[PDB]
């Protein structure tokens, strides 16, 4: 949720998309980490 | 026009003002209106109107009258640049929109309140529901 | 003391600032008499700040020989202090003013912002209320509070506000740095 | 084949013209905008949206106008609204659904053949081929002259005349297609230059750019437009073209080929072309003047560092509790600026 709030807040900067890309990268990394190990309570709490 | 001219008791240049105050625990709101006639041209298009919504305790009826007496219309619209809790509207549509936004009500609450404020006789149930509530 | 200098000083003290685009004669009179105006304002513990690029002359609290004064206990300052909510709204308005000032050339214009643009960016931080009327009331109240400091104007018939250039001297990099340091201290413990 | 679908989906999501066409209120918006370019925009949009309820107007009018400004369908410079190329593409697509002039004709085929011959002979450097081609064309013209001297003047039939008139109109009306495209090309170059200046801000770059007199904002479309408008200025042929158009428009077959608006458009072609071409160089000059003024102001470094500080503050602001009234009203750290002195309480003294 904190990463999602950062992604929402980073869309108002005029940097030709650099800050938006950096904000999206962390969220995609979190999703990748959750999907990598799909047999844990923490990971299943995200995508299930 | 009839209320302004007292249908005639007042002819020519004249001023009329009305106000109403609502209070709660720790706040206050005032709704007011100022109408005037420049001369003897009694017509619908010659009546000049302004509506006021205020929260500051310094905004009274006599203050509005003094401002009108000193500057007419410009002095009334000048109060928005010298204070904070005052909102003048030279338009009843925007004034009513702001009023309905202030008290979080629908678009028909005040119409219903007006209908049930002078209803003469309690008629049949179908007539009452088909003429007043809806 | 020349009449024009006195008139300009009195007007600036009354309103707090002089803009070239509205009062050019007084601005020119007060711009060419920096030493005289400074000598006049010295006994009152006040100073004059200049900005020739934007055509602006404002009044600030003179920095005395004390480490801390808070600049708000001066007897002649009547406004209240600024809290976190107003600081957040000021930061949003400063970002909008940066955007406006970047894409502008020669000529005179004004920075106009609609409330509907301001609502979601503030929803991001403050949160969300149920109805739309609640959020409209919140934004209108905050903007009314900010009007008292001379940073914005009253709402137009088309639901827009004007951002005053004085904000560029309220959120200059020094004040922003100090605010960021203070807020970082507040957050971490 | 697979990539084409992805490209179509991207165009559907991003391109302003398709978004405008797929919008809910597309017809009325298109009509109002087309009428305009022929506050006030907001007022007229609200007026048109009023008597079309069917299917709070002033709020949604402004919301949709700002939505289109964000999507870059229309551009806002200082307080005015200007059209772009996407709007004209949408208009051209929409208004061609009623009447479209055929291009699978014999006249178009003859034009294509002559143009191909001209290009092929123009790309050939050898002098012998040029001499042979010139001799052949001269001989053919002499043969036609000999035939005509015997009393064999050829005149187009009514159907051929109508076909030729419609094809000439279709070809001539296409010279105005890309006038907004050049300006759109210059605006993005302006934006890119300003961003590069801010992100760099190095004073050496600004000083070097200011010192040189060579014009900035160079784009591929600009050179094509310059080449076009240079040849547009040779009035020795514009006068002949205008006279020939006037001669053509006085023919019995004109009413059956073109209606009144098309005849008007063909009547004032040269004047309108010159007038509209002269209105683009002024836009370019204004853009360059504004860029030079922005560079001379010298506030780019301040913009950069204030942006950095605002980003830091906004990142920090996510870690506080905004749900408590106690924290929302805690005093902050900002000095008093523009102090307005208290009115002396003498009042009446």
């Amino acid at each position: 949720q904190h990463a999602q709030r950062q992604l929402n807040s980073a869309r108002f900067i005029d940097d030709e998309g650099e800050s938006h890309y950096k904000a999206l990268q962390a969220l995609v990394g979190l999703l990748k980490d959750a999907c990598e190990h799909s047999r844990n309570q923490g990971a299943k709490a995200l995508l299930d | 026009v009839s209320y302004v001219r007292g249908v005639i008791a007042r002819q020519g240049k004249t001023v009329t003002a009305i106000a109403a105050t609502l209070e709660r625990d720790g706040a206050q709101v005032r709704l007011g209106a100022v109408l005037w006639f420049e001369g003897t041209s009694s017509s619908a298009s010659d009546l000049k109107k302004l509506w006021l919504l205020s929260e500051s305790p310094e905004q009274t009826l006599e203050h509005w009258l003094s401002q009108h007496h000193a500057g007419g219309m410009r002095a009334l619209r000048q109060m928005e640049k010298d204070g904070m809790g005052i909102w003048p509207y030279p338009s009843k549509k925007a004034f009513l929109a702001r009023l309905r936004d202030y008290f979080e009500v629908g678009e028909n609450a005040f119409t219903l309140l007006n209908r049930a404020a002078g209803l003469k006789q309690l008629n049949s149930i179908d007539e009452i529901f088909r003429e007043l509530v809806l | 003391t020349p009449q024009r200098v006195r008139e300009a000083v009195q007007e600036m003290l009354k309103y707090g600032l002089l803009e070239e685009s509205h009062k050019p004669n007084l601005y020119r009179s007060a711009l060419t008499n920096i030493e005289v105006v400074d000598r006049i304002l010295e006994p009152l513990d006040l100073a004059m700040g200049v900005d020739e690029v934007r055509g602006l002359v404002f009044v600030t609290v003179r920095q005395g020989e004390v480490a801390e004064q808070d600049d708000w206990s001066h007897p002649l300052v009547r406004r209240q202090r600024l809290n976190l909510e107003q600081s957040l709204l000021i930061a949003i308005l400063r970002q909008h003013f940066i955007a406006y000032e970047q894409e502008s050339g020669t000529g005179a214009s004004q920075a106009l912002v609609a409330v509907d643009e301001l609502i979601p960016q503030l929803q991001v931080y403050l949160g969300e209320l149920g109805s739309e009327a609640k959020e409209r009331n919140r934004i209108i109240t905050l903007l009314d509070q900010l009007k008292g400091h001379g940073l914005v104007s009253a709402l137009d018939a088309h639901d827009r506000v004007i951002i005053r250039p004085i904000i560029t001297h309220l959120a200059n990099p020094e004040n922003l740095q100090a605010l960021v340091v203070w807020l970082r201290e507040q957050v971490e413990g | 084949a697979q990539q084409r679908s992805e490209r179509y989906v991207s165009a559907r999501s991003q391109h302003p013209a398709w978004l405008l066409l797929a919008s809910r209120r597309a017809p009325l918006v298109l009509g109002c905008l087309r009428t305009l370019f022929e506050e006030d925009a907001l007022q007229a949009l609200s007026e048109m949206l009023a008597a079309y309820a069917s299917q709070a107007t002033h709020l949604q009018a402004g919301r949709e106008l700002r939505e289109w400004i964000k999507r870059r369908l229309v551009v806002e410079r200082e307080g005015r609204i200007y059209a772009t190329d996407a709007l004209e593409s949408a208009i051209q697509f929409v208004d061609s659904l009623d009447s479209r002039i055929m291009t699978s004709t014999a006249s178009r085929l003859s034009v294509v053949q002559r143009e191909i011959e001209n290009l092929e002979t123009g790309l050939n450097p050898s002098p012998t081929g040029r001499i042979a081609s010139l001799r052949r064309r001269i001989q053919d013209l002499e043969h036609e002259l000999a035939r005509v001297e015997a009393g064999h003047v050829d005149v187009l039939d009514e159907a051929q005349a109508i076909e030729g008139m419609r094809e000439v109109y279709n070809l001539a009306t296409s010279l105005r297609a890309d006038f907004r495209r050049v300006e759109d090309s210059w605006r993005e170059a302006d934006r890119a230059l300003r961003h590069s200046i801010i992100s760099e801000h190095r004073g050496e770059i600004v000083d070097r750019l200011l010192d040189g007199q060579d014009a900035l904002l160079n784009t591929p479309e600009g050179r094509v437009f310059e080449s076009f408008q240079q040849q547009l200025r040779q009035s020795a042929e514009l006068e002949v073209m205008r006279e020939r158009l006037r001669t053509i428009l006085r023919h019995p077959a004109v009413p059956k080929a073109l209606n009144r608006p098309q005849q008007r458009e063909l009547r004032w072609l040269a004047l309108r072309l010159v007038r509209e071409s002269q209105a683009v160089l002024q836009a370019r000059a204004r853009s360059e003047r504004d860029v030079r003024g922005f560079m001379k102001t010298g506030l780019a470094a301040e913009h950069h560092r204030v942006g950095q500080l605002l980003n830091d503050f906004f990142n920090l602001a996510l870690s506080v509790d905004w749900q408590r009234q106690s924290e929302r009203r805690k005093p902050a750290c900002l000095p008093p600026v523009g102090v307005a002195i208290t009115g002396v309480p003498a009042i009446e003294r």
